[PDB]
RNA sequence: AUCUCUCUCUAUGCUCUCUCUC
């Protein structure tokens, strides 16, 4: 990855407006879909799973497994 | 020594006869040391008769069969082919088994 | 009530053929060559080569009209082998099981009454 | 095009290097027909076995 | 990232005569990088890889070098090469030689331009090679004449 | 369903129907689709396992080596290659992870799918080296069910093995994507790829 | 009367020798 370790609005924005529709989010489908590659994918995740916006499956850390409310 | 009696093959009271070439080699080999098989089989596999039953105009025909005098000579007459190997004891036996 | 045409199966120990003719022959329905339908040199005396073989030609044959069949057939000879190689069998098996209705089978191989001094030379062929 | 067809017997085991089986295969489409046919690894009886293959057949392998 | 196919179509053609970059050999032959058209991944079953039994694979095939060779299976949905080395002709050879170089060259044209400036590059691919097939036959031809 | 009074604290899930319907971790081992005829008792399901992790014999046996859940041959087959050989935990979590994924993508019950996957990649024509000399030439032979279902199921796990090596795709994602497009849809997976390109090859020999 | 039917290169090599007592 070319860098793209930042937590930027725009791509904030982006993640917002993208993880809905799709049915799986986890941080290496955010690096297949051109956003953030690697560590802060991570904290976006967590900081979005603060109420609502993205429900749990998981129990597990290091794979996540999280899927959008219908 | 001499290895059989009949030292080649059934030339006696004969002698220098008349040659025949192989089946596989094609060699030219004399019509004693020849090897004469004789092939006797029906044109299709034992398997392939049923559908041929099925599927024809001439209904209860039977088959035809092939009869192929082999010259298989002694030298390929062996490869996994016929004839073999046999025990010097065991070689004074002209039975067909 | 059927249509009879002669198959005239020539599955030499190398290259099979099943050139289906007329009654008297002269006038050729369709031959499909049996080492054409597979480009490697090593499958042409193959059986199933020869199978494909037959079944193009029951296709070509079985849907334009000739429904039944007399099957020559012969592996060379004369001077050659007398003997039906590898290839005939599959090919009257493809026949039969296309669809085709047979009109009796027949082996016409070329034996000589005593030939001309064939291949070999004396010694003959060394594996 | 698909085609299986059923097995029953094994007519034991055949090749150079071996393990490769073959077998008595019977058409659960029509049990008129019995072939011999090749088959690579562990096969029992009455097993449905899917052929691509249509037609053709071999015993030896070498 | 750089790809698209060398002609006009996605897709290649039966009996389609190409030439094949060796990667690595595996059980059915090897998974070599088709030359003439894109990079899409193929095989040369062990078969119709020489026209005599030579013993040795790797100094009349080699891994990493070339070969010439044709398209026997194409299946157009997703995509499998059944491909061979054999069925390629006498002669034939140097027209497949001479095919391969100029697909080369015409690879090399397209790259500097994207260097200079990035943007798609199947949009490039578009706008200089595809027009110029499609009225005849090859980019190379079409180059040829635009020089003469 | 129906709460059993102990001393002990035990989980609401398993006081439910878990004690009534035994089928899996939380997963249902009913439906039962084979889309080809029977190739039961070589694709095993029936026996409703609560978690892919059985210490049996099925090695000491002709064919007992069927009776072993899908499941866990699966788990069993992604322990390879020298960093994971034994650890049979990790496996069977990410057996648990792909089955989440399936889940979550493109709905459906996961076993049903990695079912089709397994009938849908395996060959019907092989590929022997028979020699005619020891040369380059191969009979085409016609697969025993076991057999290429064990195959079917190395592949798959080749699969996601070829897509973990660097890469940001943790294994049981990858292998859940394999999975479905074995099943049916694209068809693009690797392991499918590499059946159909042995399946031509067989075709084209004899 | 039941066979069934397989396959090719491969060159050479110099360092001894042994009995008893009836
Ligand atoms: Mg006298
Ligand atoms: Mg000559
Ligand atoms: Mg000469
Ligand atoms: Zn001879």
């Amino acid at each position: 990855a070319k860098h793209a370790v930042v937590l930027d609005q725009d791509k904030f924005d982006r993640i917002m407006k993208e993880a809905p529709t799709y049915r799986y989010v986890s941080v290496s489908v955010l690096v297949d879909r051109f956003k953030l590659g690697g560590s802060l994918a991570r904290v976006a995740l967590r900081h979005l799973e603060n109420e609502g916006i993205i429900k749990p499956v998981s129990k597990h850390s290091k794979q996540a497994i999280y899927t959008r409310a219908t | 020594p001499k290895k059989r009696a009949s030292n080649g093959r059934n030339k006696k009271g004969r002698g220098h006869v008349k040659p025949v070439r192989c089946v596989n080699c094609s060699r030219s080999v004399p019509k004693d040391k020849a090897i004469k098989r004789m092939a006797i089989r029906n044109i299709v596999e034992a398997a392939a008769i049923r559908d041929l039953s099925e599927a024809s105009v001439y209904a209860e025909y039977a088959l035809p069969k092939t009869y192929n005098k082999l010259h298989y000579c002694i030298s390929c007459a062996i490869h996994a082919r016929i004839v073999r190997v046999r025990s010097r004891t065991d070689r004074r036996i002209r039975a067909p088994p | 009530s059927q249509v009879f045409g002669v198959a005239r199966i020539f599955a030499s120990f190398n290259d099979t053929f099943v050139h289906v003719t007329d009654l008297s022959g002269r006038e050729t329905i369709a031959r499909v060559t049996g080492g054409m339908k597979v480009k490697a040199d090593r499958d042409e005396s193959s059986p199933y080569a020869a199978m494909l073989a037959a079944q193009d030609v029951a296709a070509k044959c079985k849907e334009v009209g000739i429904t039944a069949v007399h099957i020559k057939i012969r592996a060379t000879g004369g001077t050659r082998s007398k003997t039906p190689g590898p290839g005939g069998q599959a090919a009257l098996r493809a026949l039969a099981r296309s669809g085709l209705r047979i009109g009796r089978i027949e082996d016409v191989t070329p034996v000589p009454s005593d030939s001309t001094r064939k291949k070999g030379g004396r010694r003959g062929r060394r594996l | 095009p698909v085609t299986l067809a059923k097995v029953i017997k094994v007519l034991g085991r055949t090749g150079s290097r071996g393990g490769v089986t073959q077998v008595r295969v019977e058409f659960l489409e029509d049990t008129t027909r019995t072939i011999v046919r090749n088959v690579k690894g562990p096969v029992r009886e009455g097993d449905i076995l899917v052929l691509m293959e249509s037609e053709r057949e071999a015993r030896r392998l070498r | 990232t750089s790809h698209c196919r060398f002609y006009e179509n996605k897709y290649p053609e039966i009996d389609d005569i190409v030439m094949v970059n060796v990667q690595q050999i595996a059980e059915m032959g090897a998974y070599v990088k088709l030359l003439e058209y894109d990079n899409i991944e193929g095989m040369i079953l062990l078969s119709e890889l020489s026209r005599r039994r030579i013993r040795s694979i790797q100094k009349l095939i080699r891994v990493g070098k070339n070969d010439v060779a044709v398209v026997l299976r194409v299946d157009k949905e997703k995509g499998y090469i059944d491909l061979s080395k054999r069925r390629v002709s006498s002669e034939d050879i140097i027209k497949c030689e001479e095919k391969y170089q100029k697909s080369k060259t015409v690879h090399s044209i397209l790259r500097y331009c994207a260097e200079k400036f990035q943007i798609p590059l199947e949009e490039l691919y578009k706008t200089i090679a595809w027009p110029l097939s499609r009225k005849f036959g090859h980019a190379y031809e079409a180059f040829k004449l635009s020089i003469i | 369903f129906v709460p059993v009074e102990l001393a002990t604290t035990i989980p609401v899930e398993i006081q439910q129907a878990q004690q009534e319907i035994k089928l899996f971790n939380k997963w249902s081992f009913e439906d039962v689709e084979v889309k080809d005829a029977s190739l039961v008792d070589y694709i095993q399901i029936s026996k409703p396992i609560y978690v892919a992790h059985t210490a049996g014999r099925y090695a000491n046996k002709r064919f007992r080596k069927a009776q072993c859940p899908i499941v866990e041959r699966l788990t069993n087959s992604l322990m390879m290659n020298g960093r994971n050989n034994g650890k049979k935990l990790k496996a069977v979590r990410i057996v648990k992870h792909t089955l989440e994924i399936i889940n979550v993508l493109t709905d459906q019950n996961p076993l049903q799918v990695v079912v089709d996957a397994i009938i849908n990649s395996g060959p019907r024509e092989d590929t022997t080296r028979v020699g005619g000399g020891g040369a380059a030439r191969r009979q085409a032979v016609d697969v025993s069910p076991l057999r290429r279902v064990n195959q079917s199921i190395a592949l798959l796990t080749i699969g996601a093995r070829e897509a973990a090596f660097r890469n940001i795709k943790t294994i049981a994602e990858t292998l859940a994507e394999e999975l479905i497009n074995a099943a049916k849809g694209s068809s693009t997976s690797y392991a499918i790829k590499k059946k159909d390109e042995l399946e031509r090859v067989a075709k084209s020999n004899r």
